[PDB]
């Protein structure tokens, strides 16, 4: 039972993809020169793993999904599709066209039932149906067993999970990006394996980051300003860029999905929940959450992340709109590169010397002409940032050995705090953070109103008017 | 010679270019070395010479020679540039090249062990010789009257196409003064320059005639180059190299002359008054030189038969100065087309060689070593055609090829003191400035054709001169059948096993360390031991460069983890026991100036003095 | 656009000397010239001329910039529509865009446009001579990806323009890939 | 043959084979778990225990998961209260597995187990030959063998006494090594199993295996207020096995470092011994036998045998912006230690020690084909290990330069002695370590902390799941 992915036949991502999914066999086949091929291959394989694991006799809920891709499926799906984005009208029209086109040919996947169910919702846009729905995750009144989240970042996590629990849901899944960089409160970052860059609005006019744009006509002295800012701190608004597509996000909702190991939900009913990580590959993670009634045990409120490759965060100096400032960035480093620099970092190294060594290790390494490092292991536009971080890290490690202190005592003059400019997490290392583990806020965001327009209803009904 | 000579000068350089500071191999780019153009200045010499007279302790003289030699170098460039006006060209854009680097080697600690009394060291060495070599230790009973004994008996020779004057064949000995040796090894003295010795040296008969440049000769050469390019080279450089020729350029001459030393520059300057043009210099006329040193190997063979006499065929002095600027480019191009697992000793040092084979040779591994010295290259004319075909593919400019070809045909030699004329046919060994390069090319071609595809799939192969070593190859009947097309003794092959039968390469041993676990190369102790029993000519003051060479070689011998391996390697090669004591004896000799004086004795004078 | 032999320039700099679309003549130098009007301003205007190999096409800036649409925008008049914009094919200058419209108003707009660079994009300021007078202005071009990757090593120090030119010429004939050596096969125009 | 979920070309296979020379081990990977190495050892341990036990006796299980004991040919009495936040999930899984296989498998009394579960759900306070809902103290069942698998939350002398009065004579214990906690260390690691543990007070460190910090500019002077002036280990420790977090206590961990011989005195008297039978890079298997009556005499000593290198050193780090010092422990492979004897004969700077260690880790010792030049040890403990050797060599030189007379001690009519410095403890392979502990216990507690165990909403779900049994 082979699985076909839409990527090139000589891409270096095959080795990483196969290692993350050892229960399958991956075969490449390219039909489209998409700019985000890596990001779609992972999602395709993730769904396949989830489907075979669960009982094929249960009911599955989808939150903010596209019903078009759930047509040729042997399971039972309840799609929750509100109208709160500019992409929803296009998806709904495509679903209707595909249903009518494939009517009478594939009479095995319950096509007639889906066609009839869609028509009923169009006539009365307030009914609850086994296949289709038009409310939100809170207002929906359908009972099932499994809930699935796919690339959802616009819903508060403790609130959504509680509303699913009271309807008899005992299992959940979540697929998306890693939320670790947002816990360190960084200004900009990158995911080089998937061609993704993100930044804050206050640094959108930088010069040497992955997502910016500056000007050339300049060279003057003196810019009068009314307000005295003096402050650079991250704000709520964050912009994402995957390939050539833009997505706005918010920090508060992103940090709500960094759940602890054990937490309690209290209200009219009580539940105990656990979170676990199953698959991790260079930025995407798959999390499984289980719910159970009652109260059991005690919580501690700690989150643990395991690093398979190097994670780096440093401080850089750049010019924003012509003014020199400083802020922090983060990125990921391959494990092989980190291991081979152990001996060099034993002493103090000049940043320009480190840059030359990194270039040779990356694209000028050979062993027998068979494997090597595929002559491109780390993308070349992040080397100057990495070289700066290693130089600062080595310098700060030498000062520690020159300030040897006594055992079990501390000195107060009333104590001095040193300066830190680099945080470096080597492979096979874990990081721990403190979060909240007790939730009891039963907010009721219940203001229900439909978002279906008369012209859109006419178009959908007309596409289904003809049975062929 | 190659690694190091007796005076520690060698043929290899001493600058590392194949070293990296990382635990993995890294490919890099080959760059060029800029040379300082010499300049002329006469006013400085005049004032410095006058300032030399008024006061000169030690450094004042040195400034005069530096100024004087610098003036000579500029004059040579000006005169040499004018001669080759029809062949001079300019600089064209160059073709970039790349090379592989290796990490630094690791060595074990060394501990010095030596005796105290220098006379006891001589007794131990003499005892070692008598126990293992009985006949060699009893030869010397009187003085060195070898010259007289050679005169009493007549002259026997086997000549071909030679003329000489019988009235000048007389060999009465001249005065001979030397120092009596202490070691009882009977190493002979260099021969005297007489007509009898010249005829004895030229007792070689290689008269063989085949198809000069006909169809059968071309067919064999065409196959030979096909095997070389298919089993030992990659295909990424041939078409680019053919487009860009190699021509004589001012930068080639300027760089070459600047590298010469003091005395060499002065000798070349003395032959620039009547400067012949490049097209006027004959390329097939040679002179005969005799001044050499006899070569002796361990064993008992020089006490029963007289050794041969070595000769040198010297070409025209101007011929080797006009065209010697293209050797560097030829080396670079050859290294670019070879496979990564095939190596050549050109442009390396001692440290670079150790780093390459550091993690390839392990105990229980079969190594094939083969030499091609015992082969008559004058019988077949296809051996010269193959070299020219390889040279043409490398991108040599056409008129220059004609000058090179003229030296590989019919040549003549003359002995100035006696007016003796010799004529030879096709010859490969000579004194021209392409001898190692052509021999290396032929050595690789012969191995590639015989071994076929077994050369491509290998761990490490090294070729230099007439010696080669190939890893993981044994002797089968297929190579015997392939090589038996004409005869059977074309080449000599020897099978070696690491830690059981140590391989031999360029007068050394390849051993695997025990403490660290890496391969290394060391020298031959028995070859040195027989060499200390060589008489020293009176008036020689070169007894200080040899002590430093011995001191360096002794230290490498006493590394921990190599004492036991060295004992087994010598026994498996020469069947001799008890060499640790000899090494200890060598240690105390190379400890002080006075300790080195115990190897000599009183001066003996023969055939001199009318008293 | 080097890959398609296309050059474009502003109307005010058609008498330059060292650009892709210019033409000048030989002069001996006249110290001081009459000036009925005063300049001191040199900014791009609305007129742009295109040359696709051998054919001339005049263009306008305002109409050219109107097709760089954002991701999401609304068209509200007598009737209302909501529409998007995506890029499907891009190859060294040529792009294919897809736009889908739908009636009604949905979602929220942000007014941002994003371009993805698979090749190096450069914009520098150069000094030239326009009709015998020295001025300065900015130019832009595209660079192949292979050249940019191999250029990273030396850009960590200070390099003179002469040194950079020599290495670019040499790097235009040979590159290193997977521990081996081959020709570039993706050369850039010499001019 | 035994199949383990390990990568086919991993370095842990050779070490695992040497620890179990009576089996043949083959790899079969079906899951990319982050703690695969830790699971393989436990799987093999159970097989060894069941191979030397009479198949006629009954075995108790303290704190076990009933799901993994279903398809077995032995008799198990599972004791599992409801005190953890992951216990209800295990019970639901157990019910689902039993219902999903009611007539397909005829191994043993599958129907009997289903009937046993229903009886316990009807009335809670009941004893069943298959299931129970009491603790290790409140349970009342007769058996011969008891098994403790990864248990760190009970007192050892107290638990053993309560099992002995019920007729249990043999016991086993599988888990982590206890020696690092007997040296009173502040942090440590197990590099082979990807496990890191640290004290609660140093969770904001910078260069240890389990920490997290942030960037700061260097503000000099924040507060004086409370005078800490002291930094000593506390009773709260945190573990991290791959990606899972486990909080534990020091007192309970140190109570399992039993001596060779000790006595249990009370209403009834017993004599018993402890012995280690399997050891592999951190996991040990202990066998305990008990017998009635009082025999012999005790000495109160615990001995451990080192097959690898054990290192403990003093390091300087920055906790929350302030420089402090504490101790760190780790394990070193035997081959690395052997190849370092010659270098440590002199005084070597830390910079040199790092370079030789890196060269030995990649070029020497380790090689291969296709998968070439692997790493013998993890690279994130190299800086710490290198510094430890440097200090050890320095201390061994001062001992030879300052000699003393034979059989006498030098004092300073007031007399006192001076104490030297000690910054590194290094236990070479083929060496033993000895500790002094207590071997006489006569005080026990008998609480009654068992109110109800279960709840009503969970009980209804279990009954509904088992309702569709036919
Ligand atoms: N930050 C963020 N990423 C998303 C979101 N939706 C999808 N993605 C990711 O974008 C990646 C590329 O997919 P797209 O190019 O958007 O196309 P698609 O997901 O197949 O379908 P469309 O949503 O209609 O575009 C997906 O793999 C998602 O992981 C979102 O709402 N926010
Ligand atoms: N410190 C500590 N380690 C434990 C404990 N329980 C299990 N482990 C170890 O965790 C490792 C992996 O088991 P996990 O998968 O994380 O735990 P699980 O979800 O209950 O499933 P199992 O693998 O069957 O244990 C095991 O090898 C145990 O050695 C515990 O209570 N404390
Ligand atoms: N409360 C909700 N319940 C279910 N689906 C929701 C909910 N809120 C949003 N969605 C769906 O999530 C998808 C993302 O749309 P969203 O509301 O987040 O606005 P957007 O700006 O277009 O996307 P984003 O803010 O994530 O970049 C939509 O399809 C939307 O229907
Ligand atoms: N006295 C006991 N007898 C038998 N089992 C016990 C006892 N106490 C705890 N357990 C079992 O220990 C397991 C989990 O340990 P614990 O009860 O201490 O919860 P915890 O918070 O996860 O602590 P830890 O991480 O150290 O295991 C539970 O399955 C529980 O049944
Ligand atoms: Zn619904
Ligand atoms: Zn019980």
């Amino acid at each position: 039972d082979p699985v076909y992915v839409d990527i090139d036949a000589d891409s270096a991502f095959l080795k990483a993809l196969q290692r993350a999914y050892p229960m399958f066999e991956v075969e490449p086949r390219q039909v489209t020169p998409n700019d985000a091929a890596n990001a779609r291959a992972f999602s395709h394989l993730a769904i396949k793993l989830i489907e075979q694991e669960i009982d094929p006799d249960s009911t599955i809920l989808d939150i903010g999904s596209a019903p078009a891709r759930r047509m040729m499926s042997d399971r039972k799906y309840h799609c929750v599709c509100p109208m709160r984005s500019a992409e929803d009208p296009e998806r709904l029209a495509n679903y209707a066209r595909k249903l009518a086109s494939a009517a009478g040919k594939v009479l095995d996947r319950n096509i007639s039932g889906k066609i009839g169910d869609l028509q009923a919702v169009m006539a009365v846009p307030d009914t609850e149906t086994p296949t289709f729905c038009l409310h939100t995750d809170v207002s929906c009144r359908q009972r099932a067993d499994v809930a699935i989240y796919q690339d959802v970042y616009a819903v508060h996590a403790p609130t959504s999970l509680y509303h699913q629990a009271i309807k008899g849901v005992r299992l959940a899944y979540w697929v998306g990006f890693d939320t670790t960089p947002f816990m360190y409160n960084a200004m900009a970052g990158a995911y080089p394996s998937y061609s993704t860059n993100w930044a804050d609005e206050q640094v959108l006019k930088a010069k040497n980051i992955g997502l910016c744009s500056t000007d050339l006509t300049e060279g003057r002295r003196g810019k009068l300003s009314i307000m005295r800012g003096k402050k650079l701190e991250p704000c709520d608004r964050v912009l994402f860029s995957v390939g050539s597509t833009l997505y706005p996000e918010s920090r508060k909702l992103l940090k709500s999905w960094h759940l602890p190991s054990v937490f309690h939900l209290k209200g009219k009913l009580s539940f105990t929940c656990r979170c676990d990580t199953v698959v991790s590959c260079e930025g995407y993670v798959v999390k499984r959450i289980t719910m159970s009634p009652g109260l059991y045990g005690k919580t501690t409120g700690y989150a643990v992340t395991h690093h398979a490759d190097g994670f780096l965060m440093c401080k850089t100096t750049d010019t924003v709109d012509g003014e020199r400032v400083s802020f922090s960035v983060c990125t990921y480093v391959p494990a092989t590169i980190c291991d081979q620099m152990t001996g060099i970092l034993a002493t103090e190294v000049t940043p320009e010397d480190a840059q030359k060594l990194l270039v040779g290790l990356n694209q000028r390494i050979v062993v027998n002409g068979r494997t090597q490092r595929n002559t491109n292991t780390m993308k070349n536009y992040m080397i100057p940032v990495v070289a700066q971080a290693f130089s600062k890290w080595a310098k700060e490690c030498r000062k520690d050995m020159e300030d040897e202190k006594l055992l079990g005592v501390r000195e107060r003059t009333a104590f001095k705090k040193q300066k830190t400019h680099t945080v470096y997490k080597r492979p096979d290392t874990q990081s721990i953070q403190k979060v909240q583990a007790e939730f009891d806020s039963f907010v009721v965001p219940s203001l229900w109103s439909s978002g279906l327009s008369i012209p859109l209803r006419t178009r959908i009904k007309w596409l289904l008017s003809k049975v062929p | 010679y190659i690694f190091s000579s007796d005076t520690g000068q060698g043929h290899l350089q001493q600058k590392s270019v194949r070293q990296t500071t990382l635990p993995v191999n890294i490919v890099e780019e080959v760059h060029e070395e800029k040379c300082y153009p010499p300049k002329l200045d006469e006013i400085k010499e005049q004032l410095l010479l006058k300032r030399l007279q008024e006061s000169a302790s030690t450094a004042n003289r040195s400034r005069y020679q530096s100024r004087k030699v610098e003036n000579m170098k500029a004059m040579i460039i000006h005169r040499l540039k004018e001669g080759c006006r029809l062949y001079l060209a300019s600089d064209t854009p160059r073709v970039p090249s790349y090379r592989i680097t290796y990490p630094a080697p690791i060595y074990s600690p060394s501990i010095n062990i030596k005796l105290s009394n220098p006379e006891t060291a001589v007794a131990v060495c003499n005892e070692f010789l008598a126990r293992n070599y009985p006949t060699v230790a009893s030869y010397q009973v009187t003085d060195e009257y070898d010259a007289y004994l050679d005169m009493v008996d007549g002259s026997e020779s086997c000549l071909d196409r030679a003329t000489f004057n019988p009235s000048k064949l007389r060999s009465y000995p001249k005065q001979h003064s030397y120092h009596a040796p202490t070691i009882r090894s009977a190493v002979p003295s260099p021969f005297q320059n007489t007509l009898q010795n010249v005829l004895a040296a030229a007792t070689k008969r290689n008269c063989n005639v085949t198809q000069m440049r006909e169809l059968p000769t071309m067919d064999s050469a065409a196959f030979n180059v096909e095997c070389f390019k298919k089993y030992a080279c990659n295909q990424e450089y041939w078409r680019e190299f053919a487009s860009s020729p190699i021509r004589v350029t001012t930068e080639n001459l300027t760089t070459y002359v600047t590298k010469l030393k003091g005395p060499k520059a002065a000798a070349l300057f003395a032959k620039t008054h009547n400067l012949l043009p490049l097209q006027e210099v004959p390329m097939d006329r040679f002179t005969m030189d005799m001044k050499r040193d006899v070569k002796v190997t361990p064993g008992t063979k020089h006490t029963e038969e007289r050794p041969k006499v070595q000769v040198i065929q010297a070409a025209e002095p101007l011929a080797t100065a006009y065209l010697c600027g293209i050797h560097r480019e030829l080396v670079r191009r050859l290294n670019a087309v070879l496979l990564p697992n095939v190596h050549t000793l050109f442009d390396m040092s001692a440290e670079d060689f150790d780093a390459i084979i550091a993690t390839h040779f392990k105990p229980g591994d079969a190594v094939l070593e083969t030499d091609i010295a015992s082969f008559d290259k004058s019988q077949d004319d296809s051996l010269a055609l193959t070299a020219m075909m390889l040279l043409e593919d490398l991108g040599v400019d056409q008129p220059i090829l004609d000058l090179i070809e003229a030296a590989f045909g019919e040549i003549s030699s003359c002995h100035l003191p006696t007016g003796t004329r010799f004529k030879f046919g096709a010859m490969m060994k000579s004194g021209m400035f392409l001898t190692l390069f052509v021999n290396t090319l032929l050595n690789i071609t012969i191995a590639s054709r015989v071994l076929e595809e077994r050369l491509t799939t290998s761990a490490c192969a090294a070729f230099i001169g007439d010696d080669n070593i190939i890893h993981g190859v044994v002797s089968d009947a297929l190579m015997a059948a392939r090589c038996a097309t004409w005869m059977n003794m074309e080449v000599k092959i020897i099978d070696a096993v690491v830690s059981v039968k140590a391989p031999y390469f360029c007068g050394g041993f390849i051993l695997h360390d025990t403490v660290t676990g890496t391969a290394c190369r060391v020298a031959d102790p028995l070859k040195r031991l027989f060499k200390l029993g060589k008489p020293l000519a009176a008036g020689d003051e070169q007894d200080e460069d040899r002590r430093r060479a011995l001191a360096d070689e002794v230290t490498r011998w006493q590394r921990t983890g190599l004492v036991t391996e060295l004992e087994r390697a010598v026994y498996s090669r020469y069947e001799v026991q008890g060499i640790t004591a000899v090494i200890t004896s060598m240690a105390t000799f190379a400890s002080s100036k006075e300790n080195f004086k115990k190897l000599r004795g009183p001066v003996v004078t023969l055939y001199g003095g009318p008293k």
